[PDB]
């Protein structure tokens, strides 16, 4: 009945070490962020030459998040968007209403580049300063199979998780996700 | 604590 609508898909084909656990589907929310939403499909796509393909979870914290999309310099200080370095905070209009919500990790008001989060956790602390502009529609266990993956001193996991394909899946017909005010 | 940046990581 009421939420916003998924108005395009994107898969993650994922590998942990030499392990293929297998695909992550991401919804995206094309009418509410359209700028955010078609950053991340030309970096899933590879269309502009470079992109999420080959890159890993560099950061990953138990019932917090995991966080990926450094394919510059792998290691959290890179990544980079389809309209530049950087990139405004398009809205705030969605907030990280629970577990398996996408958004855009930054470094501070409008930098907004190619790295992203998948939260396992409600964090309502983050709200108004990420903008959130998906939900995984299926896949949430290999999510959580990186997710139990020990990791370093840094929380980057000890064997790499890596996103081996990916792309996108066009939407016939958008359809709404619920969420409680919309 | 529990931040999701991209270069100085803080708690």
């Amino acid at each position: 009945k009421r939420g916003p609508s998924v108005t395009d898909k994107v898969f993650f084909d994922v590998r942990i070490g030499d392990k293929d656990v297998g695909r992550i589907v991401i919804g995206l929310f094309g009418n509410v962020v359209p700028k955010t939403v078609e950053n991340f499909v030309a970096l899933a796509t590879g269309e502009k030459g470079y992109g999420y393909k080959g890159s890993i979870f560099h950061r990953v914290i138990k019932d917090f998040m995991i966080q990926g999309g450094d394919f510059t310099a792998r290691d959290g200080t890179g990544g980079m968007s389809i309209y530049g370095e950087t990139f405004p905070d398009e809205n705030f209009k969605l907030k990280h209403y629970g577990i398996g919500w996408v958004s855009m990790a930054n470094a501070g008001p409008d930098t907004n580049g190619s790295q992203f989060f998948i939260t396992l956790t409600k964090p309502t602390w983050l709200d108004g300063k990420h903008v959130v502009f998906g939900k995984v529609l299926d896949g949430m266990t290999v999510v959580h199979s990186i997710e139990l993956q020990a990791t370093d001193g840094h929380d980057r996991p000890l064997t790499d998780c890596t996103i081996v394909n990916s792309g996108k899946i066009d939407v016939k017909t958008p359809f709404v996700v619920e969420v409680p005010d919309w | 604590x529990l931040l999701v940046t991209a270069g100085l990581v803080l708690a």
